[PDB]
């Protein structure tokens, strides 16, 4: 009616090719998916999962692990609805017994001094919360009244028990939902003691240190085996080059997670040519451990891409020895500076030792 | 009115989107109108400074400088040369940095950081671009014919003379074809020039001489210039040159450039030595080596 | 108003192209010129007034 | 699908060129498409009137 | 639009010729002729807008005037009048749009009729209706172009690693024979057998008329094939397309082909035949790569590419070309004259016929 398409012409057109616009936004998006995010939020599509049945315990568990403002709303609604539901049925019993009827001293009501639904709401509040003023109270010979009083008390006890349990476990567990572990955005490959080393920096933002910190580093690559095996995300564990060869690390001041790339190390063939963004060469560093205060084991994974690895760079020294204590300049924590270093391949570096 | 509010609001939004889409068409055309224009006409007195038509074919150069892709202009830098009427000043140099240097700068349709060109004493640069090109016959490289009146393709819009130019052009090339051409004076049905060959358009370029009595030819040979067609082209050109014309030729064909009175071998904006026999091919060790 | 604007606008566009330099034709693709001269012109000619 | 099975004879390529067949897809199919858009309205409009 | 596209295609010639002003006037005159027709569109669409915008008003005017003044059936109560006014709006949408429905139905009938005729047009022949290799055995040889009416081709009679070369004149059953062999011609009688050793399998093709897509240079050459660095470089060197792809503004990514970058007949023929070599199939069919090219040395480059490919793959190659540079050397010649096959005559067997052996050399 009020549209330009009152009659559609549908006439053919002859417009020559003009594809590329001024904006390069059409081809600008070229990001490649990663199975572990920088912030440690791994995201892998678990598509086509067999439908495991759902149980009411999952809903109950979801109540326990809810947030603080949501828990207050759930329990306030639970308390208010419980009082309101029982006030409604209290009103029914009084109505069905003639208590709500106009004044008559002959009969004894099932609940004394119950007149309107407002009194019924107040009576349910007094019974469930156990205030029990006594102006409105239960009487005898009304078996339904005794039965509902038992039901309301039993229901009130179970509701209160759930609230205490939910509150009790909230303070215990929700305190351990904070991740104060920071890695470096970009890792480096430097030349320490003559041997190439892949290094990254990790620090602790909480005064209480992580007890028994274990570090796990894994190279993820679609490594097709020479025999014919093909695996999309094969994980190769990498040693730590620690003082004892173990995975224990002390976290007081941030340190460099340096691993010497040797023949055993899969990074023996690492090159800046294969350092581009579209190369399947990704490092995963995981520092597990238990925080002393609470006792819950904590994990903080991080993923380093080839493009996020800066070849031939050195981490800035951090800890300055002041007169009394040690100064940590966390502003320059993950800042890497260049240094004159060999830029060949660690596999090709074996020739330098052979030549010398 | 409340009932109709619903559909009114929907169609106001829908038509607004349509106008937003269709107002981008005017935006695109305004971008096209924002393009620059070089020069409508020059700054000179049209009374006596110019002449009716340069039928001589003599050009004078005063430190010619050419420019294209202003970031770098390695072509035709401070080159000075003199024009001899009726001769064949061939131009053929490096394929990459010396082939189309002089050709681009000839018709003033390109930039020039410096330079000074005068034709027979009149100021070529100071004269209008259309006025300068009105009396400068040229030749093409690829066969292009404007569909429509084929006579209008050859004869000018003014059409000062029809039969004389028609007969002279026929004698120059394809006398039987031109005389027996069913198009005639009108020749409206060009049909994209399927009947005509590649070299036929070159005669139409030469028709400008019979059209405008222009001595200077801006020639160029490419796109399967056969030996027989070139010989017919050469025969017409030398006949015209003997009477009044002046020949200027630029091509990469070795045979066409070999039979040249002079040479203007250009490489990266530098012109090699010019001598009478093939620019002294026997003595020179550069042009002769590349020739074979 | 729509019809006379389209008639006036087309003439102005063509008169601007004739003044174009040689670098403009050698750099800008012909398809873009044809698009702005055919598709854009058709909309203003027919659909823009409606 | 009929195009794949079509014959490339001169009569089948001159009388009905590639442009004619391509134009049919553009113009004719769109016309049939729009009829199916308006088909329910064709049987309904008399009811409203 | 067709007139102006030809104008702007020859920008350099028109600009240098100083004929842009004269040719601009011709385009302007054509637009002036079209402007009269545009006037009708604009003038008569105003009537459509006016009729749509003024019919409901007129209907309301006559209804209320007639009911109140002339008929005087009853009073004009607000309830009945405005309920009827809303009914006028609701009922005037279909009363106005029913015309477009009828037009759409009429166009649908026309469109379906045209599509029905297209679906019942001529159709190609249905598939599957001691060489010791992929061979072509022809004995009967009774083919034709049109399904009926004056059959022309008759008595056609013609392994792997065989550089067969049919030689003949223009119109003497050369390209038609190859097309008939491909299975795209009409069969009258005979029995053509396709033997598959390495119903027919994939066949490379490069017809006399070059055919190109509108895609990148590599995309046009690949023809939906995986990119091979050595293979892609090898073919372009044989075809000498390196200078031609370099002059392109994008290099090897320009929109080469129809509705893309304009080219020349010789360049189109070279790239068309180049794609056939890249196909790398059990058989390769070619049709006069140098017919539209006057190249003197590119034939030698083609010979080097053909000989290298023939040695490497030994794929059957039928190079039907009229080039007299490699005609009698090591080629399985065969002559079909005046729209009829004559004999599969080898180089030694041709001297027995002694028809036109000396013409080539
Ligand atoms: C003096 C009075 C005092 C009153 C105070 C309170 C009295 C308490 C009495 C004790 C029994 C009450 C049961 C309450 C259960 C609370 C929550 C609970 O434990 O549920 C959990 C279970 C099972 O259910 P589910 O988890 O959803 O199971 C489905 C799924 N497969 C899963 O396993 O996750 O448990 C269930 O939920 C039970 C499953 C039974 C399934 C039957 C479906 C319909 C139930 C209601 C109708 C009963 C049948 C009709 C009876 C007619 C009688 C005339
Ligand atoms: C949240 C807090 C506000 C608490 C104050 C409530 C004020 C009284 C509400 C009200 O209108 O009650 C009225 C009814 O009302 C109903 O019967 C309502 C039933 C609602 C059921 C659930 C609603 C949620 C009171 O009516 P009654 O109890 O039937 O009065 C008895 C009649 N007599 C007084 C003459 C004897
Ligand atoms: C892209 C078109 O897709 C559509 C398709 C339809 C279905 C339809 O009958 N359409 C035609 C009707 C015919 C008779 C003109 C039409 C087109 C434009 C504006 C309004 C209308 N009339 C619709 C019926 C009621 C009055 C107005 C609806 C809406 C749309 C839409 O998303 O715009
Ligand atoms: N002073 C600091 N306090 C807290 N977190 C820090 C601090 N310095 C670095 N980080 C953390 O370390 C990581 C990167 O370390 P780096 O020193 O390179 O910081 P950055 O380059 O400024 O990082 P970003 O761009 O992520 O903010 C990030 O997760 C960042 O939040
Ligand atoms: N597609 C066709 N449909 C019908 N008749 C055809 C067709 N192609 C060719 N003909 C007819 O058959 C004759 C022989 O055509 P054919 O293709 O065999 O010639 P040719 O010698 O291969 O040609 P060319 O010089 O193009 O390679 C033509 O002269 C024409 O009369
Ligand atoms: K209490």
């Amino acid at each position: 009616m009020l549209s330009r398409k009152g009659i559609i012409p549908e006439e053919y057109v002859l417009t020559r090719l003009a594809e590329d616009p001024t904006e390069p936004r059409y081809r600008t998006r070229e990001r490649r998916a990663r199975f572990v995010s920088k912030k440690g939020n791994c995201n892998v599509a678990h598509k086509n999962i067999r439908e495991q049945g759902r149980f009411l315990q999952d809903v109950f568990t979801t109540l326990v692990d809810l947030k603080w403002p949501h828990t207050l709303l759930i329990f306030t609604m639970s308390f208010l609805c419980s009082w309101l539901l029982f006030a409604m049925v209290w009103w029914l019993i009084a109505f069905a017994h003639g208590d709500l009827a106009p004044g008559e001293g002959t009969n004894v009501p099932c609940v004394t001094s119950i007149h309107s639904f407002s009194s019924a709401f107040l009576f349910s509040i007094e019974v469930q919360v156990t205030i029990g003023f006594g102006g409105r109270m239960v009487t005898e010979e009304c078996p339904l009244a005794i039965l509902i009083l038992i039901v309301q008390n039993i229901v009130g006890l179970m509701i209160n028990a759930i609230m205490l349990g939910c509150i009790f476990m909230k303070t215990a567990q929700a305190h351990r939902r904070a991740e104060t572990l920071i890695f470096s955005k970009h890792a480096v490959i430097t030349l320490r003691h003559g041997r190439l080393c892949f290094m990254l920096r990790v620090g602790d933002l909480r005064k209480s240190m992580i007890i028994s910190a274990t570090i796990h580093m894994q190279v993820v690559r679609k490594t097709t085996s020479p025999e014919g095996e093909v695996v999309p995300l094969h994980q190769v564990d990498i040693p730590m080059e620690n003082g004892v060869g173990g995975n224990s690390i002390f976290l007081v001041a941030p340190l460099i997670i340096y691993h010497v790339i040797d023949s055993n190390s899969p990074l023996y063939d690492l090159a800046p040519s294969d350092l581009h963004h579209h190369q399947d060469l990704e490092i995963i560093v995981i520092l597990e451990g238990v925080v002393e205060t609470t006792g819950i084991t904590t994990q903080a994974r991080t993923s380093y891409l080839a493009d996020e690895i800066l070849w031939g760079q050195r981490f800035v020294p951090i800890v300055a020895e002041e007169d009394g204590r040690y100064s940590v300049d966390y502003s320059k924590f993950g800042n890497t500076v260049k240094v004159p270093t060999p830029l060949c391949t660690a596999r090709q570096l074996d020739e330098d030792r052979s030549l010398l | 009115y409340a009932l109709m509010v619903s559909n009114y609001l929907n169609w106001m939004v829908r038509n607004l989107a349509d106008m937003e889409i269709q107002l981008g068409a005017v935006k695109r055309i305004h971008a096209l109108l924002k393009t620059e224009a070089e020069s409508y006409e020059g700054l000179l007195a049209p009374s006596l400074i110019p002449k009716n038509w340069p039928d001589q074919g003599k050009i004078q150069i005063q430190n010619l400088s050419v420019r294209y892709d202003s970031s770098l202009k390695p072509v035709l830098k401070h080159v000075n040369t003199l024009i001899s009427p009726g001769q064949k000043i061939g131009i053929c140099g490096r394929t990459g940095s010396g082939k189309s240097s002089f050709s681009l700068a000839f018709f003033r349709m390109v930039d020039m950081f410096e330079g000074r060109i005068i034709i027979d004493g009149i100021d070529i640069a100071k004269l209008p671009l259309h006025t300068l090109r009105s009396r400068l016959s040229i030749i093409l490289q690829d066969p292009v014919l404007f569909s429509g009146t084929i006579r209008f393709n050859l004869d000018p819009e003014k059409k000062c003379s029809d039969s004389t130019l028609w007969e002279a052009l026929e004698i120059a090339q394809l006398k039987l074809v031109v005389k027996a051409l069913p198009g005639g004076l009108d020749a409206i049905i060009t049909e994209g020039g399927e009947n005509f060959s590649q070299g036929q358009r070159q005669l139409f370029c030469l028709a400008r001489a019979f059209v405008r009595k222009t001595s200077i030819f801006i020639m160029d040979e490419a796109t399967a210039s056969i030996d027989m067609a070139t010989e017919n082209i050469l025969q017409k050109v030398v006949m015209t040159a003997f009477a009044d014309r002046t020949v200027v030729t630029i091509a990469h064909r070795v045979h066409t450039i070999l039979s040249a009175d002079l040479v203007m071998v250009l490489k990266r904006g530098a012109i090699l030595e010019f001598d009478k026999p093939e620019t002294l091919l026997s003595q020179k060790d550069s042009v002769f080596a590349s020739f074979v | 108003t729509g019809l006379k604007v389209a008639k006036r606008l087309h003439r102005s566009l063509l008169n601007r192209i004739i003044l174009a330099p040689m670098r403009f034709f050698e750099t800008t693709p012909l398809g873009s010129i044809l698009n702005r001269f055919s598709s854009d012109c058709n909309t203003i000619d027919q659909h823009i007034p409606s | 699908n009929k195009i794949m099975h079509m014959s490339t004879s001169n009569l089948s390529m001159g009388e009905m060129t590639a442009g004619q067949i391509c134009n049919l897809v553009a113009i004719d199919t769109n016309q049939l498409m729009w009829f199916f858009f308006l088909c329910p309205n064709l049987w309904t409009m008399p009811v409203q009137i | 639009l067709k007139q102006t596209n030809e104008m702007l295609r020859g920008m350099k010639l028109l600009k240098l010729y100083a004929w842009e002003s004269i040719f601009c006037s011709r385009v302007e005159v054509t637009r002036r002729k079209e402007m009269t027709s545009l006037r009708a569109f604009a003038v008569y669409t105003s009537i459509s807008i006016f009729m749509n915008t003024a019919i409901p008003i007129a209907a309301v005017l006559i209804t209320f005037v007639g009911h109140v003044s002339f008929f005087k059936e009853s009073d004009l109560s607000p309830s009945v009048a405005f309920a009827s006014l809303s009914l006028f709006h609701i009922l005037v949408t279909p009363l106005f749009l029913l015309s477009s429905v009828v037009r759409s139905t009429v166009k649908a009938l026309v469109s379906v009729q045209k599509l029905s005729e297209f679906l019942s047009s001529a159709e190609i022949r249905e598939e599957q209706c001691d060489a010791d290799n992929f061979c072509v055995q022809i004995i009967g040889g009774f083919f034709t172009w049109t399904p009926d009416g004056i059959p022309t081709l008759s008595n056609i009679t013609i392994p792997r690693g065989q550089l067969t070369m049919i030689v003949g004149q223009v119109g003497c059953g050369k390209s038609s024979l190859l097309l008939a062999t491909l299975g795209e011609m009409q069969k009258v009688s005979g029995a053509v057998f396709w033997n598959s050793n390495l119903s027919r399998g994939p066949v490379a093709y490069a017809s006399q008329k070059p055919w190109l897509l509108n895609a990148t240079v590599e995309e046009n050459i690949t023809f939906e094939s995986p990119f091979n660095k050595q293979r892609y470089k090898m073919v372009i060197e044989a075809c000498s397309l390196q200078p031609d792809i370099d002059i392109l503004p994008h290099g090897d990514q320009t929109q080469i082909g129809e509705r893309g970058i304009n080219l020349s007949g010789g360049q189109r023929q070279r790239i068309s035949v180049a794609r056939a070599l890249y196909q790398q199939t059990n058989v390769v069919f070619l049709d006069d790569p140098f017919s539209a090219l006057d190249v003197h040395l590119s034939d030698h480059l083609m010979q080097a590419g053909i000989l290298e490919l023939l040695r490497d793959d030994k794929r059957t190659v039928v190079l039907v070309t009229h080039k007299l540079q490699y005609l009698p050397h090591a080629d399985w010649i065969i002559a079909m004259k005046d729209g009829t096959i004559q004999r599969e005559g080898t180089l030694k067997d041709f001297q027995r016929s002694e028809c036109q052996l000396f013409e080539h050399w």
